[PDB]
C-alpha cells in the first residue's frame, strides 16, 4: 500500500 | 495524543468497513485490528492514533507490516506490536 498524500 | 478518538475501539472501526469494496484484496478485520478505519471511498484507510492513511492495497499486503513500514513511530503500532517488530520491518 502507499500513503495517502497530504 | 490520538488523532481520532471516535475510532479508538475495534468495534467502531469495523463498522466503517461496512462498505469496504469486496474487490479489495485485504480483509476489513485485519485493517481494523491494525488500527485502521475506512474513510469511505475506494480503499483509503486511516489510523485512529497516528492518522497515517494508506491506499492502493495489493494482494498479500499486511496491514501491520504496512503500518510499521510507513508510520514506524505510531504509538498504537508500538503498543500493539512492540518496538522489535517495527525495527525488524524497517530493517528490510
Ligand atoms: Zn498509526
Amino acid at each position: 500500500a502507499v500513503p495517502i498524500a497530504q | 495524543s490520538i488523532s481520532n478518538l471516535s475510532m479508538q475501539t475495534h468495534a467502531a472501526r469495523m463498522r466503517t468497513f461496512m462498505y469496504w469494496p469486496s474487490s479489495v484484496p485485504v480483509q476489513p478485520e485485519q485493517l481494523a485490528s491494525a488500527g485502521f478505519y475506512y474513510v469511505g471511498r475506494n480503499d483509503d484507510v486511516k489510523c485512529f492514533c497516528c492518522d497515517g492513511g494508506l491506499r492502493c492495497w495489493e494482494s498479500g499486503d499486511d496491514p501491520w507490516v504496512e503500518h510499521a513500514k510507513w508510520f514506524p513511530r505510531c504509538e498504537f503500532l508500538i503498543r500493539m506490536k512492540g518496538q522489535e517488530f517495527v525495527d525488524e520491518i524497517q530493517g528490510r
